[PDB]
């Protein structure tokens, strides 16, 4: 089972001249387990293909399947469910609540969904002690540290275990060892997990780390 | 989960601000809401029982007694009244006051309040206003001289069921009974006298009474029911609440800029927040039910909150105004609860359905692209909807008051150019050089912030055009006191002289060193017919009362004359300017009036522009001279003395029977009228100044990124933390200064224009307005300016 | 003269087990007149450093001299004269006031420094002369270019005659073509000006291009 297809997705921006047509067509399929790393200049287009990835937008043409649906076809609410349902995602600046503490944070994707609170909350401190933020649980964000705060956004990406995790420069705003500790906690939570997660970011050993990396070049992927 | 997020979320500067805004705004609308309410209940219940039945007859003449027991065989209940002006005794102090003549049977509905309670006017007792006991330094118990009587005071006069609401009165009350009042001998034939008879019973006999007695009416005698006695009274109570109505309208508008800026920068701040929670899978009916239920539960507790606040207003409001207000009032009811919670929730939905469906469809993709923002319901077609809805509303609550449409229309271009004079002000101080580079910096950055400076401006200039008229009505009527010495300008008036009492007050005049001024031989009568066309229905003050006539050999002093010729002859009367503009009267024109004793005839041959603003003595129509010797001739005279009282008391005790009226006493009674009227729209100016205030936190708010980062950028280059906090100290302080100056030349226009075209008094500079108003507006606008630094500079969180 | 002298500085930051020292010992000697890039990767704290250097904050230790001032010695007021008297800055957004136009941003630095409004001005519209901007002075700075933006900050860096100016990727929003232009330019501007520069840029041809290239590792320096 291919968890991600894509076939022939050509994205352009603009009208006319300035019709930037920053991806001429993309054909990937991730195979269900599998690291994969996206690599590229910044500015590239390599967030929107990120954005088009996840069917947070549509593109100029293509086809993109996720756990087998025609994004391109769906509704905005349909793609909202799907993301709910299977989807979990890890931002630079890790887009955390700034109003609600940690434990409100990864049990925040559980009551989208419906999910008992008794179980839900059972599970995100689990999650947390894991992560051994166990002095930060009622902790504003703000009173958090950025290697905190990521680990927070992390444990709710993890919440639900989706089967697939979009994550973009994840160490964007970490030193080194923040950074490696956010990566191998990362990849080690995942190993038991079996969830395909597609890095947006521009950092040679971190994509290193991912058993396939692919370079994104004038609209095009390439494998490194 | 959703408590504590409603909790840590409500902390929000902005959601704070908007919710306090909303209650301000239902405060202030309900308060007035309520105390409009209250005076409608009032007088609907006295209309009720100030008439103590359905048909009430009005005369200036006793009707026959023939009609009473007409009515009294008819089995109805006749309630006697009879207003008339006299003098009374303070020892040896004689002071003008009106009494009242009600036989036993009133009150026969309602109640009424004296102090002590429980009181009526028996013979040898006489009930007397509050405020004339302390004009008067009498009490209750004690014995008071009216007329040529002395009875005792029984009691205070707190309210009476008869007693109308009459803020600018000229007399006290004197509650007292018919016996009494033939027992005095101080009542004189064709006097200012006005006999009001009241019927009470059941419907339809009242109506074949009336029926019967219509035909038997004079045109001295007006028939009236429950909403039919609408005369000066009803015109000053329907100014009245067109007055408040203004005033909430105003503060309302505020609020609701208030909050459009204040929750527009809150749902801008939260587009990243929906976009999370979209991205996160939170569907468009979950983030739906989210955001409606935060918006509602805001809404109920700014409700509550000012709810609270607006009671606590309102009993404000009923302590202060206790002077001009009757001291009992009806409660409030459950309508003006429901005004404010509709137009609470009606001003909040159309600030925020716009914002509401941005946030419903917010791009998630501006968790990637903090640019990228969800373009719909462009302001190309927003504003027209709106702006039509709006203007549909304020119709929908004045209906077709073309009066308050216009002057609220001229407050708004008021402020608007209030905004742009100030943003002129601005220009030029800055094209000046400025020496203190904290001055230079904060005028450049206020000029180049257009919209909102412009709007700030505007703002505050409006409430300060509120404190300014306030603080010009009570300074400015004092110095007017000081300034109201010109030229001629009689002052005290002698009203209602008989023909043979003329020669010896004259001597009176010859004899304590009085020059005699002007002498009008006045004869009351009331306009029937113009050009024989009945002047009755007809709703002009004038045509509603006892019309002054008079004649005289020479052209009045005062009155200059523009058409016609002078003197008239025969049959010819001098017609005023203003009147004749307003009730189509020309030259040539046929007027008929019905006299004491006789119907005359007159022919509009000159016009007159008699200042009627001006304080001298003013009359729509004069007659040639002896023409209207068939009536009683009546007289009018003015004098002017300001030397001791008692020349006044002499005076009085020789001619008890001449009316005097005091210039200077009844302009310090309504001096102090105006005062409490002052308190109660300093109250108002604290209300709608709190809402400004709210305004500019908002709109520093949505400012508080662009003047942080400037802030940092300024700390970077080198700037200190004592000339940061300097800079914001001068920044505010001289943004109220400004305003200060706007508003002073706004007052200062006014005085010129009330004492140019209306006043004609000449004009001089207050400098005292200038050197308080814009210190007080800069003192304010410090004080917040450092409290704001404090919370931004003071913080090491620069870094 | 030593323009810059930095011994043993450290700094740390956070609390308990999570405090982490950003700066593990520092040692800097810059003269007169040297043009010093300060390389390292993404997040490696450059901007800490940057700010200390500057007298914005105090670091944990580390006898710093600026100028022959040991910024570590007295208030921060004083901190902020000699950044007004001596020091000249250019960041990466440029922080051009929206609320002033670029003849009045280049002005009022010279204002801070307490010089006359007249001669400020004069040396505000000849320096824009001299980068090509007379036409543009009125501009706001939101219709102004990347590279137009850069020459504005980089014109109100220079009109107080800085003898050192501390920058930090100011490129970073921009391409490569006015990357190397306005690297050029403020290369030349100050080697004619005789200002000592201080450089951090990810880049290492700029580096190159610098006299000096100083690569930061866990908050220490190496030379390169």
């Amino acid at each position: 089972e291919n968890i991600v297809e894509v076939h022939h997705l050509k994205k352009s921006v603009g009208q006319g001249e300035h019709e930037l047509s920053i991806l001429t067509g993309v054909e990937l399929v991730v195979k269900r387990g599998e690291t994969i790393a996206l690599v590229g200049e910044s500015g590239s287009g390599k967030s929107t293909l990120l954005a088009i990835l996840a069917g947070l937008d549509d593109g100029s043409s293509g086809e993109v399947s996720l756990v087998g649906q025609p994004l391109h076809n769906m509704d905005e609410e349909a793609r909202a469910k799907l993301r709910a349902k299977h989807v979990g995602f890890v931002f630079q600046s890790f887009m955390l609540i700034p109003t609600l503490n940690a434990l409100e944070n990864v049990e925040l994707p559980a009551l989208l969904r419906g999910e008992s609170s008794a179980e839900s909350r059972n599970g995100a401190k689990a999650l947390l002690e894991q992560l051994g933020l166990g002095k930060r649980l009622d902790h504003l964000p703000a009173q958090l540290s950025g290697g905190e705060q990521q680990r927070v956004a992390l444990a709710r990406a993890f919440n639900g275990r989706p089967d697939v995790l979009f994550a973009d420069e994840p160490t964007g705003n970490l030193d080194r060892q923040t950074g490696d500790k956010i990566a191998d906690l990362l990849f080690s939570l995942n190993r038991e997990h079996g969830t395909t997660l597609i890095m947006v970011t521009h950092d040679l050993q971190l994509a290193a780390r991912c058993d396939r990396c692919l370079r994104l070049v004038n609209g095009q992927l390439q494998e490194e | 989960m959703i408590a504590r997020w409603f909790w840590r979320e409500w902390r929000s500067p902005s959601l704070l601000i908007v919710w306090l805004a909303l209650s301000l705004a239902v405060a202030c609308v309900l308060a007035l809401g309520n105390i409009s309410d209250r005076m409608e209940k009032g007088l609907s219940q006295q209309s009720r029982e100030f008439m103590a039945g359905d048909r009430a007859l009005r005369s200036s003449r006793e009707v026959p007694q023939a009609w009473l027991e007409e009515a009294q065989k008819r089995g109805l209940k006749v309630g006697k009244q009879l207003t008339f002006a006299t003098m009374t005794f303070a020892g040896d102090t004689p002071q003008l006051a009106n009494v009242k003549a009600v036989d036993d049977i009133y009150p026969m509905y309602g109640d009424l309040q004296t102090n002590p309670p429980g009181l009526k006017p028996q013979a040898g007792s006489v009930l007397l206003a509050p405020r004339l006991m302390a004009l008067l330094n009498l009490k209750t118990g004690d014995t008071i001289d009216v007329g040529d009587a002395t009875l005792r005071i029984a009691g205070e006069v707190i309210q009476e069921p008869d007693s109308g609401f009459n803020p600018f009165q000229m007399a006290p009350r004197l509650m007292m009974n018919l016996a009494d009042v033939d027992k005095t001998g101080a009542v004189q034939p064709g006097s200012r006298v006005t006999w009001r008879y009241k019927f009470g019973g059941n419907e339809n006999q009242l109506d074949g009474y009336e029926k019967w007695l219509l035909p038997q009416l004079k045109p001295e005698q007006r028939w009236y029911g429950l909403e039919q006695d609408e005369g000066a009274l009803g015109r000053s109570m329907e100014r009245s609440q067109q007055f408040l109505l203004l005033s909430a309208l105003l503060t309302l508008l505020l609020a609701v800029a208030a909050v459009a800026v204040a929750m527009n920068h809150y749902c801008r701040s939260r587009y990243d927040l929906v976009a999370i929670l979209k991205t996160l899978g939170a569907g468009r009916a979950q983030l739906r039910k989210l955001i409606v239920g935060q918006w509602l539960m805001v809404l109920t507790l700014s409700a509550v909150t000012g709810g609270a606040i607006g009671l606590l207003f309102e009993n404000v409001l009923m302590v202060l105004l206790k002077p001009v207000l009757p001291a009992a009032l009806p409660p409030a009811s459950l309508w003006p609860w429901l005004w404010a919670l509709g137009t609470m929730t009606v001003i909040s939905l159309l600030v925020g359905l716009r914002p509401y469906r941005l946030l419903l469809a917010t791009q998630p993709l501006r968790v990637l692209r903090n640019d990228v923002v969800a373009n719909v319901w462009p302001l190309k077609f927003y504003l027209p909807i709106v702006s039509v809805v709006v203007v549909l509303l304020l119709a929908g609550l004045m209906g077709g008051s073309m009066l308050l449409w216009a002057v609220l229309a001229g407050a708004v271009v008021l402020a608007l150019l209030c905004g742009v004079l100030g943003w002129m002000l601005l220009n030029v101080l800055r094209r000046m050089t400025l020496k203190s580079l904290p001055l230079r910096l904060a005028v450049s950055r206020l000029l180049r912030q257009p919209w909102s400076t412009l709007s700030q401006l505007s703002a505050f200039s409006l409430s300060f055009m509120l404190l300014a008229l306030l603080l010009v009505l009570r300074g400015d009527l004092l110095d007017r006191w000081q300034q109201q010495l010109p030229p001629e300008s009689p002052n005290y008036f002698l009203i209602n002289i008989a023909t043979e009492q003329v020669a010896p007050l004259k001597a009176f005049l010859a004899e304590h060193q009085i020059v005699p001024e002007s002498f009008y031989p006045v004869v009351r009568a009331r306009l029937t017919a113009i050009n024989d066309k009945p002047t009755e229905g007809n709703e002009d003050e004038a045509l509603n009362r006892e019309l002054n006539l008079t004649w005289q050999n020479t052209r009045p002093d005062h009155n200059p004359i523009v058409a016609g010729n002078w003197p008239p002859k025969a049959d010819e009367v001098s017609m005023e300017e203003g009147l004749a503009k307003r009730l189509n009267v020309a030259l040539g024109d046929t007027v008929t009036f019905m006299g004491d004793t006789q119907e005359f005839r007159a022919k509009v041959t000159s016009l007159r522009k008699v200042d009627w603003e001006s304080l001298r003595p003013n009359f729509y129509f004069i007659f040639p001279e002896g023409a209207l010797d068939g009536q009683p001739q009546s007289w009018l005279t003015s004098f002017r003395w300001e030397n001791g009282n008692g020349m006044l008391t002499q005076l009085n005790r020789q001619f008890p029977t001449i009316s005097l009226l005091d210039i200077g006493a009844i302009l310090k009674q309504v001096g102090q009228v105006l005062e409490q009227v002052s308190r109660a729209l300093e109250v108002m100016v604290v209300l709608v100044t709190a809402c400004g205030m709210l305004l500019l936190l908002a709109q520093v708010q949505v400012g508080m990124r662009q003047r942080h980062q400037e802030l940092v950028v300024w700390r970077t280059l080198g700037a200190g933390k004592k000339l940061l906090r300097t800079t914001l100290w001068c920044e505010f302080a001289m943004l109220g200064f400004v305003s200060g100056l706007v508003a002073a030349i706004g007052a200062e226009t006014a005085l010129a224009v009330l004492q140019a075209k209306v006043f004609d008094f000449p004009w001089e500079p207050d400098w005292r307005l200038w050197i308080v108003l814009p210190c007080s507006g800069a003192l304010l606008l410090s004080l917040f300016g450092g409290w704001l630094g404090a919370r931004l500079v003071k913080g090491k969180a620069l870094f």
